């Protein structure tokens, strides 16, 4: 009931942008 | 004091600089240039056939590749001696060249059912999870059977479109043209470059026994899923049999002295960090030493990893009728050069600490240092607008210009425009509404206004510094 996919290398920019925004706002705040 | 303590601290740096300069002059000679130049011009600057003018450098179709592989390639590998095959009657073609193919499988993507009457198959872009592994065509030899990455001793390549693996369908070529041409014809008849192929590699190496410099040659051809051909090449002058002449022992001795010097510096830095002031990072003169020592120790580690790893040469020398695997050595040589070239830069930069021997240099250094605290803010505010323009250009023109086809390419294009090299003669064709507007706004706001604050700040800082240092004489 678990899997280590690692299928491809095409990154998904949505998660990266969300995390970057959430850390930048924390830094400035 | 401040004089009897610095004199040793200066001569120890001068000897370090001398040793580093000896090393740099040692590794880079003036014979590698012409070697690589003729080697490149032999394969890249010659047409595939006398009836056309399309060289390997400007391939444009799947068909042109077949014309190349039997043509200017075979004509530049096998030279009849007036059996061995000397390229320029000096270069020795050691081993045999190897060709390799990377391809994807049928039905690798999905198509909608409403138009699944005309689209019979799709070949998705290259991916490790979509790479074919089944035997296709006539199942005779290694050219129609998949082979794992560890069974070829290969590795990744990082091409232009993607990062290709070391696996694929490979084939070893003969030593005489008479059989290599037959093998290539056999590959071409039973279709081997199908619609599913995505990458092709050709590898070999030469010796050129006069000087002691191996030269490894790799040629990549990439087939994007949207159609087209993208060529790439790499010629690397390795050296693996160093110890022959006295200069080689000289270089080894200088390397040993360099290791001793870096050990001395790291010891005197640990002693200073631990047995003296802690958290002494507000100097920029000690944050430079750590960078230098880290880069040097990385270079030494890479050298120990690579130089001690030469058994592949011994294996090739056992039997010399098999493809030599020198790909890793070239990669590590490139990485070592990319580290040494930055290490020498910082070593040269560090010299600025030692030039304060009179009033003029001291005041120039004071002006340059005091002007860095406030230029930092404007640099950030300027780079923010720079990246704003970069992303705007990438989003708008980054689909039809090909100078803005990538973010870093956009940055380089903007810097070139700043130098005054690129003209917008193609941007109007790319776009007529937002083209001239963007060009005019960028060349006006960031070349008439933003770029002069840098002059203003420096001019004001220098003026106030000189005035203060002149007033420093009205009190004395
Ligand atoms: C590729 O796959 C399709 C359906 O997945 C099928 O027509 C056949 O196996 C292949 N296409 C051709 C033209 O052979
Ligand atoms: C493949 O093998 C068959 C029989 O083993 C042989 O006749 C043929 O020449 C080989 N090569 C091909 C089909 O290219
Ligand atoms: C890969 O390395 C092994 C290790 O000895 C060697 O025997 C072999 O010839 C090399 N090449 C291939 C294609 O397996």
């Amino acid at each position: 009931r678990f899997v280590f996919p690692e299928p491809t290398a095409d990154v998904n920019y949505i998660v990266m942008l969300t995390c970057a925004v959430c850390l930048v706002t924390y830094m400035v705040m | 004091k401040y004089l009897k303590s610095v004199l040793r601290e200066l001569v120890t740096y001068l000897l370090f600089l001398i040793v580093l300069c000896i090393l740099t002059y040692g590794m880079m000679s003036s014979n590698v240039y012409y070697y690589t130049r003729m080697m490149s011009q032999l394969f890249l600057d010659t047409p595939v056939s006398k009836t056309e003018k399309t060289n390997f450098k400007t391939l444009s179709s799947m068909e042109d590749f077949w014309k190349f592989t039997e043509g200017s390639l075979l004509d530049g590998l096998y030279w009849k001696m007036q059996n061995r095959s000397f390229i320029f009657y000096e270069n020795l073609l050691l081993g045999v060249p190897r060709i390799r193919q990377l391809r994807v499988r049928n039905g690798s993507c999905s198509i909608p059912q409403d138009l699944r009457d005309e689209i019979k198959e799709c070949y998705d872009v290259y991916s490790v999870s979509s790479e074919d592994r089944a035997p296709f065509g006539p199942r005779n030899g290694t050219a129609w059977i998949y082979t794992s990455e560890k069974d070829l001793n290969g590795s990744s390549h990082w091409g232009i479109i993607a990062t290709y693996s070391g696996a694929g369908y490979y084939l070893d070529l003969s030593r005489t043209r008479e059989e290599t041409a037959a093998q290539v014809a056999s590959l071409k008849k039973n279709v081997w470059l199908d619609r599913g192929t995505r990458a092709t590699f050709i590898d070999f190496s030469v010796y050129n026994a006069n000087i002691n410099l191996f030269c490894v040659v790799r040629l990549l051809v990439e087939f994007p899923a949207t159609g087209g051909v993208i060529p790439s090449w790499q010629f690397q002058p390795l050296k693996l049999i160093r110890y022959v002449t006295t200069f080689d022992f000289f270089l080894a001795a200088c390397e040993i002295i360099f290791c001793f010097f870096i050990f001395y510096y790291v010891v005197e830095e640990i002693l200073e960090i631990r047995i003296h002031k802690l958290h002494y990072f507000r100097s920029f003169w000690n944050c430079l030493d750590v960078v230098i020592v880290v880069l040097s120790v990385v270079a030494i580690g890479i050298n120990i990893y690579r130089t001690s790893n030469v058994e592949v040469l011994l294996q090739f020398l056992e039997d010399q009728n098999t493809f030599p695997n020198f790909e890793h050595l070239a990669y590590w040589q490139i990485q070592f050069n990319n580290i040494a070239a930055v290490t020498v830069f910082f070593v040269w930069i560090k010299l600025f600490k030692f030039i304060n021997f009179n009033r003029t240099m001291s005041q120039l250094s004071t002006t340059m240092s005091r002007c860095a605290k406030d230029l930092f803010g404007f640099a950030i505010m300027f780079f923010i607008i720079f990246l704003a323009y970069a992303q705007l250009a990438y989003l708008v023109f980054g689909t039809q210009v090909d100078d803005f086809s990538t973010f870093q390419e956009c940055i380089f294009t903007q810097f070139r425009i700043i130098l005054g090299d690129i003209n917008f003669a193609e941007i109007e064709e790319a776009n007529r509404v937002l083209g001239p507007i963007y060009f005019t706004t960028f060349v006006f706001f960031m070349f008439f206004i933003l770029l002069n604050m840098f002059l203003a700040i420096i001019n004001d800082t220098y003026s106030e510094v000189k005035s203060d240092l002149a007033q420093q004489k009205a009190e004395m």
